[PDB]
RNA sequence: GCUGAUAUAGCUCAGUUGGUAGAGCGCACCCUUGGUGAGGGUGAGGUCGGCAGUUCGAAUCUGCCUAUCAGCACCA
RNA sequence: UGGAGAGUUUGAUCCUGGCUCAGGGUGAACGCUGGCGGCGUGCCUAAGACAUGCAAGUCGUGCGGGCCGCGGGGUUUUACUCCGUGGUCAGCGGCGGACGGGUGAGUAACGCGUGGGUGACCUACCCGGAAGAGGGGGACAACCCGGGGAAACUCGGGCUAAUCCCCCAUGUGGACCCGCCCCUUGGGGUGUGUCCAAAGGGCUUUGCCCGCUUCCGGAUGGGCCCGCGUCCCAUCAGCUAGUUGGUGGGGUAAUGGCCCACCAAGGCGACGACGGGUAGCCGGUCUGAGAGGAUGGCCGGCCACAGGGGCACUGAGACACGGGCCCCACUCCUACGGGAGGCAGCAGUUAGGAAUCUUCCGCAAUGGGCGCAAGCCUGACGGAGCGACGCCGCUUGGAGGAAGAAGCCCUUCGGGGUGUAAACUCCUGAACCCGGGACGAAACCCCCGACGAGGGGACUGACGGUACCGGGGUAAUAGCGCCGGCCAACUCCGUGCCAGCAGCCGCGGUAAUACGGAGGGCGCGAGCGUUACCCGGAUUCACUGGGCGUAAAGGG
């Protein structure tokens, strides 16, 4: 009646889901982020963006986000993020950004 | 990848492959790229076989994989020989 | 493996004809693995064709007489003598079909002693009346639809363990004996009449009827030469008998052939499937016939040229001409003669074939081609 | 098929003397000597001035009916004799003469069109090595057509080949009389071939 | 393949009430023409779809069968 | 190197002009007749519905067990069954199902065609080069036990190994915020900071072998974009609100209104917008002297669709032919609680129709997938079958053979035609019978040599016991159309504007070359006629190449 072709869709609910985590946590990363960013949390802001790079590239890793698609979202944490810290922030830990 | 194999040109029963270079996937006697020689399979004419060596081995140090029998015709073509 | 024979019921209706048959069957699955019906005794194989045992489909119920070897005159116990029987029994001599069985099944109904030996009385003097085995026919007793049933309770029961079920082998044991089995010369060509047309996935046009010379398998060119068009050509790619496949059906097993690439309509009854070359439509005949006399059943008057009757050419039912040779005028009943036959319709023909002349509900003449005029 | 049948029938009709049946049709009685008219019960009777069509038609047909190529070919071959370089009318004639089975008859071997196509057809004749039966096989350059050797001793190849005992060659094919062999040192010319027939006219008869 | 209905002169189509089958449109030979129309003349025929049985009497009651129209006859 | 004409308006003539014939083309059909082979080709309608079979799989050289048979019994025996080793059943994990194949429905469209731009981009496997591959934690299947259940299956808990998964270093390197430099749409280099690498599998084990990580260069195939070209209706005239642009975001591999907020009001249109019809486009195809006209089916190229409609996951790649999620129409099972199904892949049924194929043989070749290989899967493919559908090749006989049978038909009764035609005599010998009997197939592989070059060896053929060769050898199919003219081909009879013919003009009303048969004759031949449809002739939509005072046409 099947085919083992099926085999290529149970093996996918799995990394289907394996990335989509790794996805949601850069979202609620970024979010949290910039959250604070902007309110002037340099230190414990950059710390979350230094984060992020993080999480952000090791999902560059795999068939997730791939080349561009993280190298992407980075030019604008890092780039929002900063665009922020002038409301009156000053990059105090100078943790991933760079003066 | 980019492989040299044959297409069957010729009626039936009278084949008269084409040695050539085509992205794999295409169909065999589909579309392929550059003309590198041919091969008459009932030998018919002493004038069944030639390979454009020169332009042969440009397409191997580009990297080109040859039929098993492709490898051959080119090996009876001297394609690999170097002294 | 078991020899084969093409076997049927006749009668008259509501005796149960119809049922007998139910019971032939169930019972012959006890003891026998893997079970127009199909039964098998521990003996024999075998083919079995309900007749419709009544007036109107008599037409395709003498088709069912051609088609078969031996007749099984059910009778009932509470009735006995029938008029539907009286007629679907003198068929039973025209139609060939050696050797008759009687069964008076509703047995078990009203006890008497005449009766009993009473009906057997109104049987046999009602069979040597038709130049019959009247005097030496099996005869057997016990109601078949009482052991339908006791077979239906537990779907097994070897010999004999309800009464009936036992007698239900008189004729288990009465027809295979009694009953031979003839010749079907497959040293000839090949042919078999057409009964019915059927259509199916990935098939299609399927061919019932009996075969009467030599044998088919797949792989086989084949004419089918009757009426309409012209003989059409074709390779027989299903040789299947009772629902399953036969490997080379000979003469004698009434299989299904599927005529490959062709329609239903170009393959209809009365026709023909013989050898390349076996037989050919003709429509103008020669041929002796016996014209029936009035003491016979048929007319009691007689004819003259130009008359146009209905001839019965294996399963086919056709009308003619008849063109009487000069000085053959009112050619009378009881009388053999030697005329001519044009069919309004071409059939196939092959010299040398039997045949009837039917008219109005009663049977005529008896024929078979001399030669063919056109 | 290629006719078949009342031969010397044509040799009237066109009125232009046939030979198609070789020996006779060469005698005093081509059945033309005797009857200079057309067949049929007419036959002998006032003609209409023929129409421009007419002319071209007789002259079509004096030509294809006088080698055994039914039209299919000869108008096939006509149209192939088109095409190449040079004028129409030498060419296709030229053309009709490179038929293997003509040539042999052309050059001895059988005594009509009529028969050199048996002799293809039942393997009698031979080219330059391997034998032929093919009547369209067309033949070039320096062949030289042969008679095989299981005829060779044939009571017909004999008398037909005796036929040649001085006679001589068309001038453009040769002969070893008693090795049959003579070869096709080049297409025949329009002044060789000394045929009835107005090339230029059949021609026409093809524009329409 | 089972029934049901329709089968009436060349065509339309009347009817009966079991018994020497109608109407007109047409049509055939006339006189006339070149031929026809028109005009004046003369009429001459129905296998009741077909083969067959019943009656003293068969197109009307019986039986069969043929072209055609309508039907949950119809997968070895 | 290339152009041909006529029949028809008259009492007759010339002019304009419509119609029509002679030509060539066809995936055809219908009629009558039908012997062969090879090469082609074979639903043009229902993108209708499909009882069955087969189309996409392959790795133990990624890993761990189930299991059937063999090595040696842990100890000393059956015990903690440990291990040597080949089949085998799923599961895990990998590359592959996004090509091959099928169809044209849709679509007037940057869809296709074509020439370009990408400083706005991707690409698995494939070769070149640079650097590397050190340590670490764990889950779920398989399996064991328990359950619901008609079933498809599936729920609970418990171990378990990996090239499956996550964290650290490692930073040759690449990605990002920012600053400088040369360059100019995001390309190239440079400094600080931040941020990411990674797997071991095989045997003959400090060395090969297929892999991994990141980087870069090459190749191949792609996406987007642009000028230009791309059918009819104007009795269709105005069309637009995410509509036109901006600004900042989201999203993307990437540009962009693609999407969204904000503002501004624009954008398009008789150079034909908006709407309606039709239709996959080209390479090409038929015709034509050419220019044009008509066309887009075999094969290739691009696109589009996979029962209808929507969608996302997986991945380099699809929003997925034979994978998934849902709605719908419809079919099938049903323990009536919820399942199952898409042949526009191959073979075939049926429905419609004027009409279009075998439930096939083989993987030997070729080609594609997976592997170290062996080799496995392959209805793509290579062959075969049916169909005079087409083309080309072939036969039904060849040479004799009468002032001229017979029969049939005209007949100025003298005699003329069928007719050398037949008969007959030689001869050849399609078939049928006999034996031999193909190439296409040489490599993966093995051996010397490093699995290099090179050299050496072997297995392998579905069509086939067919083609072709040699031997023997029987005279052995013919049909259709037409004969007043256009147009090759004439007479007798029947018929009496009746029966009937007819492409056009027209024939038939008691002598018919025209109706019907006959004798005869002409074209063609397994074909030949008819119908349908494209071009031509038609300078008859005219550029080539026309016309407008009365023929068609000047606008009052
Ligand atoms: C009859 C239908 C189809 C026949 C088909 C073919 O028949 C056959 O050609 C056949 C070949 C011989 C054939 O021609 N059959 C064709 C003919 C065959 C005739 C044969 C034999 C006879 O002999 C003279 C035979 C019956 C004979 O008659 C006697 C009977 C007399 C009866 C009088 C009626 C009585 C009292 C009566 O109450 C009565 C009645 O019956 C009917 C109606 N109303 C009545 O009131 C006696 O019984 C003898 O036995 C082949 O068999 C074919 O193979 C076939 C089967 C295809
Ligand atoms: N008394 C009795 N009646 C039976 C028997 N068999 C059948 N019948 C009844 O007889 C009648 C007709 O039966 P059926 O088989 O249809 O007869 P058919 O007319 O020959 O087909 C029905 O009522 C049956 O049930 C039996 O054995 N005995
Ligand atoms: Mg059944
Ligand atoms: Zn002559």
């Amino acid at each position: 009646r099947n085919l083992s072709a099926l085999k290529r869709h149970r093996q996918s609910l799995k990394r289907r889901l394996r990335n989509k985590a790794k996805k949601s946590a850069i979202k609620t990363l970024s979010k949290k982020a910039i959250q604070l960013a902007q309110e002037g949390k340099a230190e414990e802001a950059l710390k979350i963006m230094r984060k992020a790079e993080s999480l952000i590239d090791k999902a560059a890793k795999g068939s997730t986000l791939h080349k561009n698609a993280a190298a992407r979202r980075k030019s604008r944490l890092m780039r929002k993020v900063r665009q922020l810290l002038e409301a009156a922030g000053a990059p105090l830990i100078g943790g991933g950004l760079s003066a | 990848m980019v492989k040299i194999r044959l297409a069957r040109f010729g009626s039936k029963h009278n084949p008269h492959y084409r040695i050539v270079v085509t992205d794999a996937r295409r169909k065999r006697d589909g579309k392929y790229i550059e003309k590198i020689g041919y091969y008459d399979p009932r030998k018919t004419t002493p004038d069944w076989l030639k390979v454009d060596v020169e332009r042969a081995r440009y397409w191997l140090s580009v990297g080109a994989q040859p039929t098993d029998t492709a490898r051959r015709l080119l090996r009876q073509a001297g394609v690999f020989r170097q002294e | 493996t078991k020899p084969h024979v093409n076997v049927g019921t006749i009668g008259h209706v509501d005796h149960g004809k119809t049922t007998l048959t139910a019971a032939l069957t169930y019972v012959a699955a006890a003891e026998n693995p893997n079970v127009h019906v199909e039964y098998e005794t521990a003996k024999r194989h075998y083919s079995h064709v309900d007749c419709p045992g009544h007036a109107d489909y008599i037409k395709n119920m003498i088709t069912g007489a051609a088609q078969m070897d031996g007749a099984i005159l059910v009778v009932s116990a509470a009735d006995g003598p029938m008029p539907q029987t009286r007629e679907h029994i003198l068929l039973a001599r025209q139609v060939g079909v050696p050797y008759i069985v009687v069964f008076m099944n509703k047995v078990d109904m009203v006890d008497d002693p005449e009766l009993l030996d009473l009906v057997e009385m109104e049987v046999r003097d009602l069979l040597n009346q038709y130049e019959f085995p009247g005097d030496e026919v099996p005869v057997i007793r016990g109601s078949a639809l009482l052991a339908l049933e006791q077979m239906h309770r537990n779907p097994k029961t070897r010999r004999g363990e309800n009464e009936w079920v036992d007698k239900i082998w008189e004729l288990l044991d009465a027809i295979d004996e009694y009953i031979p089995t003839p010749v079907r010369d497959v040293d000839k060509p090949f042919l078999m009449p057409v009964e019915d047309v059927f259509t199916i996935t990935g098939r299609g046009t399927v061919a019932t009827g009996r075969i009467e010379r030599g044998k088919v398998k797949v792989g086989d060119e084949v004419e089918i030469v009757g009426l309409a068009p012209e003989t059409r050509r074709t390779v027989v790619t299903g040789v299947e008998m009772h629902r399953k496949t036969l490997q080379e059906g000979i003469a004698g097993d009434n299989v299904g052939v599927l005529l490959r690439g062709v329609s239903r309509e170009e393959v209809e009854r009365g026709q023909v499937l013989a050898k390349p070359g076996s037989i050919t439509p003709h429509t103008k005949f020669e041929a002796s016939v016996y014209v029936l006399k009035k003491e016979e059943g048929g007319r009691h008057t007689g004819f003259f040229s130009g008359y146009r009757p209905q001839f019965y050419f294996r399963t086919t039912d056709v009308t003619g001409v008849v063109q009487l040779p000069p000085g053959v005028e009112m050619v009378m009943p009881g009388d053999n003669v030697t005329f001519t036959v044009e069919l309004i319709k071409p059939v196939a023909l092959e010299e040398g074939l039997r045949f009837a002349i039917r008219e109005g509900g009663r049977t005529v003449g008896a024929g078979v081609v001399t030669k063919i005029l056109e | 098929g290629r006719y078949i049948g009342p031969v010397c029938r044509l040799c009237r009709r066109e009125g232009v003397k046939l030979y198609l049946k070789g020996e006779r049709c060469y005698s005093p009685k081509c059945a033309m000597e005797r009857r200079p008219y057309p067949p049929g019960q007419h036959g002998q009777k006032r003609a209409r001035r023929p129409s421009d069509y007419a002319v071209r038609l007789r002259e079509k047909q004096k030509l294809r009916r006088i080698y055994g190529i039914s039209e299919r070919q000869f108008r096939n071959l006509f149209e192939e004799a088109s095409k190449k370089k040079g004028v129409t009318g030498s060419v296709f004639l030229g053309l009709l003469e490179s038929r293997l089975d003509n040539v042999v008859y052309r050059l001895g071997f059988a005594v009509s069109r009529r028969q050199a196509r048996q002799l293809v057809r039942h393997g009698h004749i031979t080219v330059n090595g391997r034998r032929v039966d093919l009547p369209s096989y067309r033949v070039r350059p320096g062949d030289e057509i042969a008679v095989a050797e299981k005829s060779r001793n044939l009571e017909l190849i004999r008398q037909n080949l005796e036929a040649m005992k001085g006679r001589k060659v068309g001038p453009w094919l040769s002969l070893d009389v008693e090795g049959m062999k003579g070869k096709f040192l080049r297409l025949p010319d329009r002044e060789d071939l000394a045929l009835p027939v107005n090339e230029q006219l059949v021609i026409e008869f093809y524009s329409r």
